[PDB]
């Protein structure tokens, strides 16, 4: 209702932080170095600049790191020659730029995120040609959170999750507690999902394995042994910060949105009476429901 | 459309005569050393001349003219662009490349030493966030020591009322 | 009898840094104004023709309760008449002389108004470099009125100031040394002494011998009386810090306990009584007014959404340290350095531009304005070079950008090509 007319008012400029850091890679850069650079700079993804044609060509994300690993991995006994040798330009041959103007509406942003099925959109100033900021779902929803007490509350915010039917509740991509990382990476490529809830033998969620937890293999340089379990890869944070995160089918939408912006995560695991799964409500699911 | 006639010379009393007064003498008011009188003159050229303590005299600095008989009087040209502030500054600025070189030193200002990319931000906020940069460190290049053939550059530019510090990893 | 646009000119109130200011009374009503007179002949010889244009365009847009307002500016074929607001209280310098010192109850109030006026100028990229009790005027209700800009100047992004101006006193250590300075940190130093002179009655740095005076300022040592409380004492030592980087900013002062007490809420931008009492910067862009203003206050009070913090709960996307081959974080440095002769450096960068085909103009023996044409887009990429001096036997070459592809990338690729082909 009033949420749609809201995002048609505010430009993308209102989302850009006063001061921010923007890592950019040249297409001729060795792809391995680019992945390390993401770790050293604390940046999740970086725009790509083709020096020859003098124009941004796309984005390099952790998904690319998952694609490279899964595509070329013989064993822990043989190194991944291509990951060591390939350039960003060369890998993009084996495997159009989607962007937006800062003067464009915040409604066009959410739309372009869903239509192109991408999570991160490069905000590029058409005047100077420069890249400004990387727009995400967490950034957009957290922005609307600042105005849920300014713009009147619609009727559906008080409705339960089961009534609104928001999110996916069929064929949920999950991994076992002992599922090798390579196999998990294969699931990321096939089903194209952001995270994989980790479950034990009882069928309960003990942990969750997102795409962000994959660069830790590039951080600790354990990327050459993908034979290890998904639990072994989540050991580096198993002792601190956790965590878990979930919700129920009877909880209101507003309670759920408040849960996402607070924990600053991309999704919740919709559980039943116990800890066994029942569905996944993502941030892409919520934003989609406040546009249509 | 005012016009200022100021007498900077000495005197106990100074008069002003011109075409406007039909060469009659107009009493000037005195300050400390200035004898001034502001008149309302149209656009064009007007001939004027001062009278100090008994002798017809003119201002040496002001442009003169000879009336074909030896009489020398000052000439002021009241232009139309004299009554607009910026149009008068334009005529005062208009009246005021790609070389090979040739080559026929300032101390470093301590502000450019505050590298924005070397200070922590505390593990509470978004990693992409940075502190607001000083306006004088903008557009300045910062770099890292090259390791394994890759050069990393960085600078802080400004778009509208925002600030973006871009890093460029570029192999050489 | 002198009349200039309904106003009759009278006795001279004083001569400023540029021009003579004299009182003017309305011919019909008796309204008093101050008319600063600027001679057109002085302006052309000083080459300040462009600087008067700048000061006029800025003073006419200024609107503060503690800054002298400019009503209008009358132009004559020989002089400029800048009719402005008139105050009868006289200089503050003469008020500190009439009384012995100023009571901290009143000294606080006057200091707050003055710093308010200073803040307003810095927010408009104007820095008044002649801040002194002689330039702070008073009205019938004892309110501060900053005036006599003259030595004021604009602040550009990535540009320092060079001119060593102001009184021998009240001047920052980096001004009397003829060094490069940012702008704002100089106005805070002049406010420190103004605060000192307001409370103490005397000057913190004073000596008959001018060389010995500069020695005291650079040394930054001044006597702090014991009738000054511990609170206000810390503020003065903070405002009068020798190293500009350690010196207090306006935001620092505004958080000080001695300053926050009895502070009116109409004086500062993010104070409760500002958003409802002062027309802001949404006036030029425009229920619509209140809606736009309300949108900013929501975005403003979310300091953790637009601005980073400084050293709780760790952010979800926080990266772990890159493991060995944890490694020590690399440090960024400014431009590039060398330890050779200054002439050798300039002779080296000159041959470096030959191999890259750079076109450039010389502004100074250590300031080059280079330019290269992008072969792919056709656009021209230009930047600024400036050699500085670090320590004793060290030098530094600075790189500054100048305003189909991307300008920021063009600046980076042009720098990298010059840096590579430079030893
Ligand atoms: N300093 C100075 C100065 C002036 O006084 C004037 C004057 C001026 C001279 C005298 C008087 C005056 C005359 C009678 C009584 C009082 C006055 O202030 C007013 C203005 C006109 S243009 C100009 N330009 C200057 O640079
Ligand atoms: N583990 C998962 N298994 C199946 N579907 C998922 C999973 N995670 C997210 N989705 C769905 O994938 C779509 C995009 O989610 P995301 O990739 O998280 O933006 C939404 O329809 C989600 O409900
Ligand atoms: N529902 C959740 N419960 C616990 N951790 C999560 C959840 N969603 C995301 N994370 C973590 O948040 C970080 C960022 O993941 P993402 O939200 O996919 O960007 C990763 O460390 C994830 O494991």
């Amino acid at each position: 209702s009033v949420y749609t007319s809201f995002m048609k008012s505010h430009r993308c400029y209102d989302l850009i932080p006063t001061s921010s850091k923007l890592v950019v890679f040249d297409t001729s850069l060795q792809v391995k170095k680019a992945f390390f650079a993401l770790v050293t700079n604390g940046v999740r993804a970086a725009p790509l600049w083709d020096s020859k044609k003098q124009s941004f060509v796309g984005m390099l994300t952790i998904t690319d790191f998952i694609n490279i690993l899964h595509r070329y991995y013989k064993s822990a006994l043989v190194q991944i020659y291509e990951l060591e040798e390939h350039k960003i330009e060369t890998w993009r041959e084996v495997y159009p730029l989607v962007c937006i103007s800062p003067n464009a509406s915040l409604f066009d942003a959410v739309s372009s995120l869903i239509r192109n099925k991408i999570h991160r959109l490069p905000v590029i100033d058409p005047e100077s040609g420069n890249t400004l900021y990387i727009l995400t779902h967490k950034r957009i929803l957290k922005f609307l959170k600042l105005f849920i007490t300014e713009f009147p509350k619609p009727e559906f915010m008080s409705k339960s999750l089961e009534e609104l039917q928001i999110g996916t509740y069929a064929n949920i991509a999950m991994v076992r507690t002992t599922t090798p990382v390579y196999v998990a990476l294969g699931i990321f490529v096939q089903h194209r999902v952001s995270a994989l809830p980790v479950v034990d033998e009882k069928g309960r969620v003990v942990d969750i394995y997102s795409k962000f937890d994959v660069i830790n293999l590039a951080a600790e340089k354990t990327y050459n042994n993908l034979d290890v379990s998904v639990t072994k890869a989540l050991q580096h944070r198993s002792h601190y910060f956790e965590g878990v995160l979930k919700c129920y089918l009877h909880e209101t939408l507003e309670t759920i949105i408040n849960r996402l912006v607070e924990a600053e995560v991309h999704r919740l695991v919709v559980v039943d009476e116990n800890d066994v799964v029942k569905g996944i409500v993502s941030l892409s699911d919520i934003l989609q429901a406040l546009v249509l | 459309r005012p016009t200022v006639f100021r007498w900077t010379g000495g005197g106990k009393e100074v008069y002003l005569s011109g075409s406007f007064n039909n060469w009659s003498k107009l009493p000037l008011t005195r300050s400390h050393n200035n004898f001034v009188a502001i008149l309302d003159l149209p656009e064009g050229e007007h001939q004027y001349k001062f009278f100090v303590d008994g002798q017809w005299t003119h201002d040496p600095s002001e442009p003169i003219v000879t009336s074909q008989l030896g009489t020398v009087n000052n000439i002021i040209q009241v232009k139309k662009t004299d009554f607009e502030v910026f149009d008068a500054l334009m005529v005062d600025s208009q009246k005021c490349q790609e070389p090979y070189v040739c080559k026929p030193p300032p101390i470093l200002p301590p502000h450019l030493l505050q590298v924005i990319l070397n200070k922590d931000t505390g593990i509470s906020c978004d990693p992409a966030l940075l502190p607001e940069p000083n306006h004088v460190m903008l557009n300045h290049l910062y770099a890292l020591s090259i390791k394994d053939g890759v050069m990393v550059l960085s600078a802080t530019h400004r778009y509208k009322k925002k600030y973006v510090t871009t890093l460029l990893y570029k192999p050489i | 009898r002198v009349k200039i646009g309904h106003y009759v000119l009278g006795d001279t109130l004083g001569v400023g840094t540029f021009g003579k200011v004299k009182i003017g009374e309305h011919q019909l009503t008796g309204h008093k104004v101050a008319v600063k007179i600027l001679n057109r002949q002085k302006i052309r010889s000083l080459d300040v023709v462009g600087k008067i244009k700048r000061e006029i365009q800025n003073l006419k847009l200024f609107r503060h309760p503690h800054i002298i307002k400019l009503y209008q500016v009358i132009s004559t074929p020989t002089d400029f008449f800048m009719v402005m607001e008139y105050v009868s209280g006289g200089e503050l310098f003469d008020y500190i002389c009439k009384h012995g010192r100023v009571e901290e109850m009143e000294a606080r109030r006057l200091f707050q108004q003055i710093l308010s006026a200073v803040d307003y100028c810095h927010r408009h990229m104007v820095v008044h470099r002649d801040l002194k009790p002689e330039n702070v005027l008073l009205d019938a209700h004892m309110n501060a009125k900053i005036a006599d800009f003259g030595l004021s100047n604009m602040m550009s992004d990535g540009e320092f100031l060079r001119t060593s101006c102001g009184s021998p006193n009240y001047a920052a250590p980096e001004v009397i040394s003829g060094r490069l300075y940012a702008g704002p940190e100089v106005d805070i130093w002049s406010c420190g002494v103004i605060l000192y002179a307001l409370l103490c009655g005397t000057l913190p740095f004073d000596d008959e011998h001018v060389p010995t005076l500069f020695k005291k300022i650079r040394g930054g040592v001044f006597y702090i009386p014991e009738y000054l409380n511990r609170s206000v004492a810390t503020l003065l030592m903070h405002m009068l810090q020798v190293d500009p980087l350690k010196r207090a900013t306006i935001k620092d002062i505004r958080e000080h306990e001695w300053f926050k007490q009895d502070l009116p809420s109409y004086l500062f931008p993010e104070d409760p009584s500002y958003d409802a009492n002062v027309i802001d910067d949404e006036a030029v862009k425009e229920v619509a007014y209140h809606l736009i203003i309300d949108n900013r206050r929501i975005m403003n009070q979310a300091s953790e959404f637009y601005l980073a913090s400084s050293p709780l709960k760790p952010h979800p996307e926080r990266m772990p340290p890159l493991i060995a081959d944890a490694v020590k974080k690399a440090k960024w440095h400014l431009g590039i350095r060398s330890q050779s002769k200054p002439y050798d450096i300039m002779a080296e960068v000159y041959r470096a531009m030959k191999q890259l085909d750079f076109e450039w103009k010389v502004v100074n023996a250590y300031h080059l304005r280079v330019r290269r044409k992008n072969p792919v887009t056709g656009n021209y990429v230009k930047m600024s070079l400036q050699l500085y001096l670090v320590d004793n036997r060290s030098y530094l070459l600075d790189f500054k950008s100048i305003d189909l592809g991307s300008h920021t990338m063009d600046f980076f690729e042009m720098c990298a090509s010059l840096i590579t082909t430079l030893a």
